[PDB]
């Protein structure tokens, strides 16, 4: 098996990448954690 | 989601959004939780007793 | 003429058959101790038989019964 | 190079919490160290902000604690965080030392790390005892009395040592004042020992739950174990918030809200919950001097541990009998705590003696014999002749 | 020990302030203060409860002021150094009936009545213990128990022999709101009042506990998401190995 | 600064493991990766596997010591009762 044949990631990849959707969802969740951390630190 | 990155692109407006969100969240969460904690204990607080005493 | 709630519940749960058998054991113990305390030499023995444990069984049954109902029947 | 690498101060922050090469297979049991650091910061900050309102006279100690819990704004938060966080500090430290015994982190080349850990453990027991005596309740006064009379057991010298500790003739005003000064002092020694602990760790890196090297697949500290420790930090704060706000006085003993009375002895004198195995070890020996020696030997027998583990593989992960006898040991330690919480009654004396013997037999007989048998069993299982 | 020295186990009464959301019953605290003042306060100090803590909790402002002005405290002395008294104010503490310990032991057959500021937090069982202590006196002790003279029996006290008298009888006080004041009613009221006296922070403690548990549970779930997010490059990582050419 | 002794962990570049060759890695960005796709079916079946392989080493010592504690506590509350007071007399002396 060559080193150019990438193994199977297809069970764990997104069916649609859409690089603003995924980054917006991730930054929304990180921002929610930062929101509640700011409230708790206050 | 959508194409709006005026909230997530720049870290200044992102951390300003997080601070404004927490500034609203403190007030809203405190008022809501005080209203629920007094609604769950209707009749036991001193407000109800002072309103009961003529 | 509103009597106390707790003795009402205590008499009501002394009147059940477990309460009747348990006060039967307790009154039997009390009669044992009452006939113990007339023979001479009772002032000078090694120990004394008492009904602390039968009274503990009776009192534990009664308040295990009457604990969840009492504050319902109170203001 | 980068500024986090070229600066003198940020190079330590880099090489400890940013670019530290961690083994990429470590589970959540390698998180109790960060959790103990957070809980130590909690203890120190609440200790300062609560010791701004504390007067350490013997006639004014208990009244000042109640002044904190009543008159100081949010003072109940401070005291309840402080006492229940000391309980969680010992619980996370017990879990951390159990992680040390299980995965074989005591073995070479990490003997210095294990010895500095045992020194931190002794200093933390000392800090908790001094701070519990600073409350000056009923249990505080009588526990201080019993522990210092245990120090009076020392032959030919001990009575003068105890009159030196007390600063008088019984547990009085100089005793409580010097316990407050020492109790303010010893956590900074604990912080210095923690920094020495991190140095002795950093010269070889963490272990891994397999017991093989981790030099092949290292991942950095930053974002990976930062957010994994953030997960357990939020879980720890959640459980601490439960036991502070909803049920604060569960872990404590209710006799500690009686003021300190030297005339009335309690019906059952018991330390706070985590010193009970050591109190059971000491109470199981029918002698005062041998009792004190056995109580300190029950911690020094952790120092004699890397020299008795004769297993050639690191850690109890892939070994059957060592894992079984490890959980025998853990539930024996819990049984020591529960024996110590009881009275000096039949059959708790005999069970305390058997439980102390199984403690010392695990540290001195069971580990080398089971490790030797497991080595020979691994050999003859796969070698044919 | 036997069960006699340990004392009988007080059962689980369903108080109106158990549970992680229920607060105190402040009308019950008001009636508990009335039963305190008319029964207990002949023989129990309450040394750690100031008058100002009752304002807005169980009584109004003028009620606490006109209850505190019935008592006399030590004023600063006059211009000739003579000691003088003054009526009470809001900043003083609730005074005990006894000037010192020896007067207490003289007036109560040697036994010292303990200060009740923390008595529901300094006994195992707590509220249930105090209620079962008050409503637990038998009409006569069980057969075979020789009480020392001057002492009384109830099984909930550790040892059986207590030096208290049965001091809750039917309708010895009158309530302001017209509640039927039986023994169990008064005992429930004073046990709620002593729970207030030991734990005046109880209401605010439970609501700040609600806020803190909600915020930390949300933070814990958000942090689980971010840990599963930033480790996704490492959980799904794969390794294949074709063994190299052995000539080198 | 002075040199130090031989450690068993170097740094990024000279870590000190064995030389490795022909072993290739493959990883995908987490922005194009869906997190927590493996919580359902995972927290059931993998958690049951992790419990089945690993529970009995915890359950047998807990069973032994809990049975021994329960037998001891039952014998305590026996011999400090009225029934076993003569046995308390003969084993306490
Ligand atoms: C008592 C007061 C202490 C206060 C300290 C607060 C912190 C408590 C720490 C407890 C602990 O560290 O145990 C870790 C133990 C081993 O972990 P592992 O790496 O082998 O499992 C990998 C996981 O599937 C990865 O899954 P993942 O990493 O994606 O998420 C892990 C989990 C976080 O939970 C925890 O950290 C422990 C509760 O996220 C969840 O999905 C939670 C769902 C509600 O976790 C377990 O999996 C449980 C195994 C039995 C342990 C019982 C403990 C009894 C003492
Ligand atoms: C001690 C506890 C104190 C807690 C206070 C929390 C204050 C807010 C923290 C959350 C926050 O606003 O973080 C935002 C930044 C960036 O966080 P990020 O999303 O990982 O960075 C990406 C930046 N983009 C590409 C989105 C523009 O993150 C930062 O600037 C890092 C701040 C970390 C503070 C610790
Ligand atoms: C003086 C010296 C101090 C001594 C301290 C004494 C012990 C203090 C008690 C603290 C509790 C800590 C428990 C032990 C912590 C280590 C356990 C552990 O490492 O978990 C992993 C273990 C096996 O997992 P593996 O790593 O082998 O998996 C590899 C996959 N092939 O997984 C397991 O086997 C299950 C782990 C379940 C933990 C059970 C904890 C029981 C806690 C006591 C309960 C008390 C109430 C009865
Ligand atoms: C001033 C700094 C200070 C530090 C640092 C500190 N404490 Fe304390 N601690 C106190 C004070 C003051 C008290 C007594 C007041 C109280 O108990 O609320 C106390 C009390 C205690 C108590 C008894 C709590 C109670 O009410 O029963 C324990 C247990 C304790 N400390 C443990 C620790 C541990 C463990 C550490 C750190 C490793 C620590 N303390 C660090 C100030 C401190
Ligand atoms: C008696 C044992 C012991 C005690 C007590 C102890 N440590 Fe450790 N600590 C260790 C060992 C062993 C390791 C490394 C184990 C391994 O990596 O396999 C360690 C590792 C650590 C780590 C690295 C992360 C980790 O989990 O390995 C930190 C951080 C740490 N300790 C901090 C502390 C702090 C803070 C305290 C309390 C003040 C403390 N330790 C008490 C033995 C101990
Ligand atoms: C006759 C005087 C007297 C009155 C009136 C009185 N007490 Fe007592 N009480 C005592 C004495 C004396 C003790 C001490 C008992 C002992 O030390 O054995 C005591 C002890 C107590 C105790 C602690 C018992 C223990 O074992 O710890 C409580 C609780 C208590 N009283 C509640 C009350 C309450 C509530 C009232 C008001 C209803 C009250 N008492 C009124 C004399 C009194
Ligand atoms: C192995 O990899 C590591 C690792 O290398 C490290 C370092 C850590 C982190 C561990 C720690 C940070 C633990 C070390 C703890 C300390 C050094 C304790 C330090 C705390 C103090 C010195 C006390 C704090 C003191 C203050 C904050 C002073 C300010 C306080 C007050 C009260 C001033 C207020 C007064 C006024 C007037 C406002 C890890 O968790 C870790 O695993 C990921
Ligand atoms: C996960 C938690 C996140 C929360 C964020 C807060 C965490 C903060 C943790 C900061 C940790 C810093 C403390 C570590 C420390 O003090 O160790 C210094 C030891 C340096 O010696 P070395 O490791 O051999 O380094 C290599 C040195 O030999 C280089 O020689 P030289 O340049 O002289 O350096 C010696 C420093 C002397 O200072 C000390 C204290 O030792
Ligand atoms: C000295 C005390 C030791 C306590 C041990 C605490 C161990 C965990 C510390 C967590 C620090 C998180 C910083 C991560 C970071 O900056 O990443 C930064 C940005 O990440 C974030 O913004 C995280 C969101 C905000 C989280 C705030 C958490 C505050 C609550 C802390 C509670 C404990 C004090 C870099 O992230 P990136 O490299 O992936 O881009
Ligand atoms: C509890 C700590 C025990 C001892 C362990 C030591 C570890 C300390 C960790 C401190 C981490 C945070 C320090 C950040 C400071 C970095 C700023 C800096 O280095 O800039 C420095 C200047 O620093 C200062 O002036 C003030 C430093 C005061 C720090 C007091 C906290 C820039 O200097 P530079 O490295 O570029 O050298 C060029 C020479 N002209
Ligand atoms: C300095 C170390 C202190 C760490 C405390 C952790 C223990 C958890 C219990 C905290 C309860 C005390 C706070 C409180 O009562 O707030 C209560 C609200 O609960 C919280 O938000 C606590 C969330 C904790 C988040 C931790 C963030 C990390 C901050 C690091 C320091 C900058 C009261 O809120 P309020 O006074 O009404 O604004």
């Amino acid at each position: 098996k060559s080193t150019y044949r990438t193994p199977n990631f297809d069970d764990v990849l997104k069916e649609n990448n859409d690089a603003d959707k995924g980054r917006s969802y991730a930054y929304f969740m990180v921002g929610a954690m930062g929101l509640l951390s700011s409230a708790g630190a206050k | 989601s959508s194409l709006y990155k005026t909230f997530f692109k720049r870290n200044a407006v992102f951390v300003g959004t997080i601070f404004a969100g927490a500034f609203v969240f403190q007030t809203v969460f405190d008022t809501a939780i005080t209203s629920w904690y007094e609604n769950h204990n209707k009749g036991k607080l001193w407000k109800d007793v002072k309103a009961r005493i003529a | 003429e509103v009597t106390d709630q707790l003795e009402d519940l205590r008499e009501h749960f002394k009147n059940t058959e477990e309460g009747k058998a348990l006060v039967h054991h307790y009154e039997e113990c009390a009669e044992r101790v009452k006939i113990q305390q007339q023979q001479p030499g009772y002032a000078d023995l090694e120990h004394k038989e008492d009904c602390v444990e039968e009274f503990f069984h009776l009192q534990h049954y009664l308040d295990t019964a009457t604990a969840p109902r009492l504050f319902d029947k109170l203001k | 190079m980068a500024f986090r690498k070229s600066n003198v101060y940020l190079s330590l922050v880099n090489s400890y919490i940013i670019d530290s090469p961690q083994p990429s297979s470590i589970n959540y049991w390698w998180n109790m160290g960060s959790l103990l650091g957070l809980c130590l910061v909690i203890q120190i900050v609440t200790g300062i902000f609560m010791a701004m309102h504390y007067s350490s006279n013997i006639e004014l100690a208990f009244s000042s604690v109640e002044h904190i819990m009543r008159d100081v704004h949010n003072g109940y938060i401070l005291r309840y965080l402080h006492a229940n966080g000391a309980s969680f500090f010992f619980m996370v430290m017990f879990m951390h030392m159990a992680k040390g015994l299980y995965y074989g982190s005591y073995r070479s080349p990490r003997v210095t790390l294990w010895n500095v850990g045992v020194i931190i453990f002794i200093l933390t027991i000392a800090t908790a005892f001094l701070g519990y005596c600073c409350v000056y309740g009923q249990m505080s006064h009588w526990g201080a009395t019993v522990i210092t009379n245990l120090f009076s057991a020392i032959p030919f010298v001990g009575n003068d040592i105890v009159s030196w500790l007390w600063g008088g003739f019984s547990v009085s005003n100089p005793t409580i004042q010097r316990f407050f000064a020492l109790h303010y002092l010893v956590p900074f020694i604990i912080a210095a020992m923690v920094i020495m602990h991190l140095m002795a760790l950093h010269i070889h890196g963490s272990s891994n739950p397999l017991g093989i090297t981790g030099n092949l697949d290292r991942i950095p500290m930053h974002s990976y174990f930062i957010f994994k420790d953030l997960v357990t930090v939020f879980l720890f704060m959640l459980i601490l918030a439960l036991f502070v706000f909803y049920s604060p006085n569960t872990l404590g003993h209710p006799d500690n809200y009686i003021p300190g009375n030297p005339l009335v002895t309690p019906a059952s004198i018991v330390p706070e919950w985590y010193l009970l195995p050591f109190y059971a070890i000491l109470r199981s020996i029918p002698d005062k001097l041998l009792g004190v020696i056995t109580m300190f030997a029950a911690i020094l027998v952790l120092l004699v541990l890397p020299f008795t583990d004769r297993s050639v593989v690191r850690g109890n992960t892939f070994k059957v009998l060592s894992k079984f006898f490890f959980f025998i040991f853990v539930f024996n330690f819990v049984l020591l705590g529960q024996i110590g919480a009881c009275h000096v009654e039949v059959p708790y004396v005999l069970m305390g003696q058997i439980a102390t013997f199984i403690y010392f037999a695990y540290f001195l007989i069971i580990v080398p014999v089971i490790s030797t048998i497991e080595n020979v069993l691994f050999y003859i299982g796969r070698v044919n002749k | 020990m036997t069960a006699a020295e340990h004392g009988l186990h007080a059962p689980a009464y369903a108080w109106s302030h158990n549970g992680p959301f229920e607060t105190f019953d402040h009308a019950s605290i008001r009636r508990g203060y009335q039963v305190y003042r008319e029964v207990c306060a002949a023989c129990h100090s309450l040394d750690r409860v100031a008058w100002r803590t009752l304002v807005g909790v169980s009584h109004t402002n003028e009620e606490v002021r006109n209850m505190a002005e019935e008592f006399e405290y030590d004023d600063e002395p006059d211009e000739q150094g003579n000691p003088k008294k003054r009526p009470g104010k809001l900043s003083d503490y609730i005074p005990g009936p006894y000037p010192n310990e020896q007067a207490a032991r003289a007036a109560n057959q040697g036994a010292l009545p303990p200060d009740l500021s923390l008595i529901v937090k300094a006994r195992h069982g707590g509220c249930d213990y105090i209620f079962s202590l008050l409503t637990g006196y038998p009409d006569e002790p069980p057969a075979g128990v020789a009480l020392p003279p001057g002492s009384n029996y109830n099984p909930y006290f550790p040892g059986g022999s207590i030096a208290m008298a049965r001091v809750l009888f039917d309708d010895m006080v009158e309530y302001e709101d017209g509640t039927p004041a039986t023994t169990s009613q008064m005992a429930k009221d004073v046990t709620t009042f002593l729970n207030w006296c030991a734990e005046p922070e109880h209401d605010e403690r439970k609501r700040l506990g609600l806020k803190t548990v909600i915020i930390l549970s949300s933070l814990y779930l958000l942090s689980i998401w971010v840990k599963k997010f930033k480790w996704a490059g490492i959980k799904t990582r794969k390794f294949v190995f074709n063994p190299p050419k052995p000539r080198k | 600064g002075p040199p130090s002794g031989k450690t068993y962990m170097g740094w990024w570049g000279h870590m000190g493991g064995p030389k490795q060759k022909g072993i290739t890695s493959y990883a995908v960005s987490p922005y194009a990766q869906k997190p927590l796709q493996g919580i359902f079916h995972n927290a059931v079946f993998n958690s049951f596997r992790r419990f089945k392989s690993q529970f009995l080493y915890v359950l047998i010592p807990a069973g032994i010591y809990w049975y021994w504690w329960k037998n001891g506590n039952e014998y305590n509350e026996f011999l400090y009762s009225k029934a076993g007071r003569e046995e308390l007399e003969r084993v306490n002396v």
